[PDB]
């Protein structure tokens, strides 16, 4: 038997706050960071830059941390970054089978589905079927590689740039790089 | 710890509750949901009461049925509360008084953890390694599907971190080690019963040995 979760969560807050252990505006500040600053729009920016700037692409793939630092997007759960490059014969997908490990600052906090037991159990073993069920068909002539986020590396996928986007601006490209593209379960689509 | 949290490879689950690019709603679906992470950071960064590794472990320590029936953010409310009680900062009495009802916590640890190993090997990209065939009852960042399996190094980190099996129990002997991206063939991990290509696990040096 358990008290409502809202009551338990606020009880934890109140117990700590009432002992002076929580600075003024502390949880409010974190809420703002989580809701407004940590965003897949940042990862999209990185991808769009890599797509249009061969030099930056090279930096992003060889020293992800330095590349992300240039944009000022290192942060909690995103201090050591590795970007993994999709190719015509390789599709990368990220999971945290043991919990929910995610590059928060550049992908945003993980969505419910990514933290689900279903995704955590299945994508490591049957990524092709999982992606297919989610709406992404990966042909058999393509290697699927699943990165399980088990330590401190925090990953982003650099997806392939779709045909039909030649000449687009970085802002235009950013729009088609979604959260799901950064996690690796979706391929960018030309609207 | 060979707990129910070690889910990779478990069979019988249904569909992932998402189709690509579907609306996931707001970051927080209830007004309390930012609390577990924020209070984790209060504990780690402001109070120095515990490490992030200790938070992963205390969640692993939820009674197994409790773990399996509890939504994500709730597990971290339970985990952070448990640590606060274990560290002598809060009492369960006061949590239940403020909550107005039962606030069951994670189970006590059954292991004191283990130190970072003194004997490890620096590996290089392209080298073949085996995951040490070891069983650790406390916290460990090795999912069971790779125990005793052989793969190839694709990255050695340029930074080092405390050994989770030590710092996840608040021990003083976690040292520091780099981790390695170890690439396994899907068939090395799941035989014929997989549709994948490769799986890359980010493994602490102390979990590895020359193949
Ligand atoms: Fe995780
Ligand atoms: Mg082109
Ligand atoms: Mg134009
Ligand atoms: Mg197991």
């Amino acid at each position: 038997a358990q008290a409502p979760v809202s009551d338990r969560a606020w009880a934890l807050f109140r117990a700590l706050d009432g002992k002076g252990l929580v600075p003024d505006g502390y949880v409010e500040g974190w809420k703002k960071t989580f809701e407004e600053d940590f965003s897949p729009r940042r990862g999209a920016e990185l991808v769009a830059r890599a797509w249009t700037d061969p030099e930056f692409r090279q930096l992003l793939l060889t020293d992800g941390t330095a590349a992300v630092a240039q944009y000022g997007y290192l942060g909690p759960q995103g201090e050591y970054i590795v970007a993994v490059e999709d190719t015509p014969t390789l599709k990368n997908v990220i999971v945290c089978s043991l919990c929910s490990c995610t590059a928060w600052p550049i992908l945003g906090l993980p969505p419910t589905w990514y933290k689900s037991f279903e995704y955590r159990a299945r994508v490591v073993r049957e990524p092709r079927k999982v992606l297919s069920e989610m709406g992404t068909e990966i042909a058999s002539d393509i290697e699927i590689r699943v990165y399980d986020t088990t330590a401190e590396t925090r990953y982003m996928v650099l997806p392939q740039r779709p045909a039909g986007t030649e000449g687009w601006s970085q802002e235009q490209l950013q729009e088609i790089v979604t959260k799901d593209c950064l996690i690796g379960v979706a391929i960018p689509q030309v609207p | 710890m060979d707990g129910v949290h070690d889910l990779a490879g478990v069979q019988g689950f249904g569909k992932v509750p998402h189709t690509v690019n579907a609306d996931i709603g707001p970051t927080f679906h209830a007004e309390w949901e930012h609390l577990p992470y924020s209070l984790m950071f209060a504990g780690v960064a402001e109070l120095g009461a515990f490490s992030v590794d200790e938070v992963r472990y205390v969640v692993e320590r939820m009674e197994p049925r409790h773990y399996m029936m509890t939504p994500y953010y709730e597990r971290y409310v339970i985990g952070v509360a448990t640590l606060m009680v274990e560290k002598g900062i809060l009492t369960q009495d006061e949590l239940e008084s403020l909550a107005g009802g039962p606030f069951p916590l994670s189970r006590p640890s059954e292991s004191e953890g283990r130190p970072a190993p003194v004997e490890t090997t620096t590996f290089e990209v392209g080298q073949r390694v085996r995951v040490r065939d070891e069983y650790v009852p406390g916290h460990i960042r090795m999912p069971a599907y790779c125990r005793g399996r052989v793969g190839t190094i694709s990255h050695r980190t340029t930074e080092k971190w405390p050994f989770p099996d030590a710092i996840g129990h608040g021990r003083n002997d976690a040292g520091e080690e780099p981790t390695y991206h170890v690439k396994f063939a899907a068939e090395e991990l799941f035989g014929s019963d997989t549709d994948g290509g490769s799986v890359v696990v980010d493994l602490f040096e102390g979990y590895l040995e020359p193949a």
